[PDB]
Formats: structure tokens, sequence, C-alpha cells
């Protein structure tokens, strides 16, 4: 149940999904995250947040839309205004505190750690 | 402007980074990779206001000056907006205090993560340097 990713859904454009993961966060972790991922294409970073400060940051494209928070041990995505092209596998995404980082980033290859899955379609 | 893996090779490779610091020339073409997808404009913001510039993601909060992340340095002493240059140069003279600055090639997280201790050579091979 670690790192599951779940909220996942078949919906309308402009409707909202919220997906969530356990976490188990601020002691194993600098930094959690969502990244996306589309069939035979690359993950793409879309949140991120720094488990001791609580500073986010997001990729252009979810901007004002999607908001990554961390209820130390749930993380969140609360995906608004959903649009066609945020179809994809959504993932929640960790690094290891065994390194350390005074910030974090979005990019995918910053983390890991991430467990299964879960699918996002809009039409 | 984006590159292809080997026309990045030899950029680097003319630009000297070639066992920079005992690291292998694929070990920079694979940290282009994985940091910015060889794209020279990528910018990506980090969460504390610092922001990640160029195909190595350089930081402002240490290495270049972009004027929007108070209290941070400017050690490679150059405007963030260099490093977004289709020239390297920059990056690459940049890259070069970095991995000098005592935790070698650690400082770029993407390296660190997919390509530390792969093998590396493959990012290279096929490739006229």
């Amino acid at each position: 149940v670690q790192l599951q990713a779940s909220g996942g859904g078949s919906v309308q454009a402009g409707q909202s999904l919220r997906l969530s993961c356990a976490t188990s966060a601020t002691s194993s972790s600098n930094c959690m995250g969502w990244f996306r991922q589309a069939p035979g294409k690359e993950r793409e970073g879309v949140a991120v947040i720094d488990t001791g400060r609580g500073n986010t940051a997001y990729a252009d494209s979810v901007q004002g839309r999607l908001t990554i928070s961390l209820d130390n041990n749930t993380l969140y995505l609360q995906m608004n205004s959903l649009k066609p092209e945020d179809t994809a596998m959504y993932y929640c995404a960790a690094d290891t505190s065994t390194w350390y980082r005074g910030y974090c980033g979005t990019n995918p290859n910053y983390f890991s750690y991430w467990g299964q899955g879960t699918q996002v379609t809009v039409s | 402007k984006v590159f292809g893996r080997c026309e990045l090779a030899a950029a680097m490779k003319r630009h000297g980074l070639d066992n920079y610091r005992g690291y292998s020339l694929g070990n920079w073409v694979c940290a282009a990779k994985f940091e910015s997808n060889f794209n020279t404009q990528a910018t990506n913001r980090n969460t504390d206001g610092s922001t990640d510039y160029g195909i190595l993601q350089i930081n402002s909060r240490w290495w270049c000056n972009d004027g929007r992340t108070p209290g941070s340095r400017n050690l490679c002493n150059i405007p963030c907006s260099a490093l977004l240059s289709s020239d390297i140069t920059a990056s690459v003279n940049c890259a070069k205090k970095i991995v000098s600055d005592g935790n070698g090639m650690n400082a770029w997280v993407a390296w660190r993560n997919r390509c530390k201790g792969t093998d590396v050579q493959a990012w290279i091979r096929g490739c006229r340097l």
C-alpha cells in the first residue's frame, strides 16, 4: 500500500479528480511528487513538494489547476478543470533522504521511488 | 535547440568534457539526457524559488544570476540566460566549476539516479566524435 496511487477515472473535460497515495515522508525523503506517463511516452513531472518546508513547484502545463499537498501520512493531488491532455497514468514519487537536497524539482529523474499508478482519462 | 545524442556528444568532446575530473564523456551526455532531455532552453522551477537552466539544468541558487532568487549566489559569474543558448560554452564552463565543488557529478541529481554506475559509454556508442 506504500506509494500506491488511486483516485483515477474516466471523466469529461472540466470535471475534477483527486489522486491519493499512502506514505510512511519527512524522515525518509526530502521531496515527494507526482509524475505522469502516456503509453509509449516518457515520464512527465507534474508537481513536487518539499517534505520539510511544504514548498511546492509545478509544471507549466498544470500550474493553477493541480495542487500537491502532504497530510503527514498521505500525499494528495487535487486535479481541477481536467483537460484531454491530462490523460495518462499518474504515479506518486519520493526521493531518498540519504542524499541532501536543499530544495526540490519536478523532474521525474529526481525521484528513485514510486509505486503503482492510476489511470486518468479525460474526453 | 534540442540536440541529437551524437550531436551533443561531439560538441561536449570539443568543449573538453571527456574524462574531465575522471568522468568519461558518456556521463555528461547521459546527464544532459535526464536533466534536460537535450533541450538547451529547458527551464524548471524549484521549490525554493530558484530555477534550473539549460542543457545541464544548472541552478540559480548557487551558480548563475537570474535576478529573481533572493540571497543566492552566482559562482559561475554569469546570467542564467547565458545557460539557455544553443551554444553550450557557458553551460560547459559552469559545469566544470560545479563538478569540482566537492561532490563530483553528484551535483546533478538526474545523473546520480539515472547515470551513475551504469554503462554510460552506450551514450556515445556509434557517434563520430
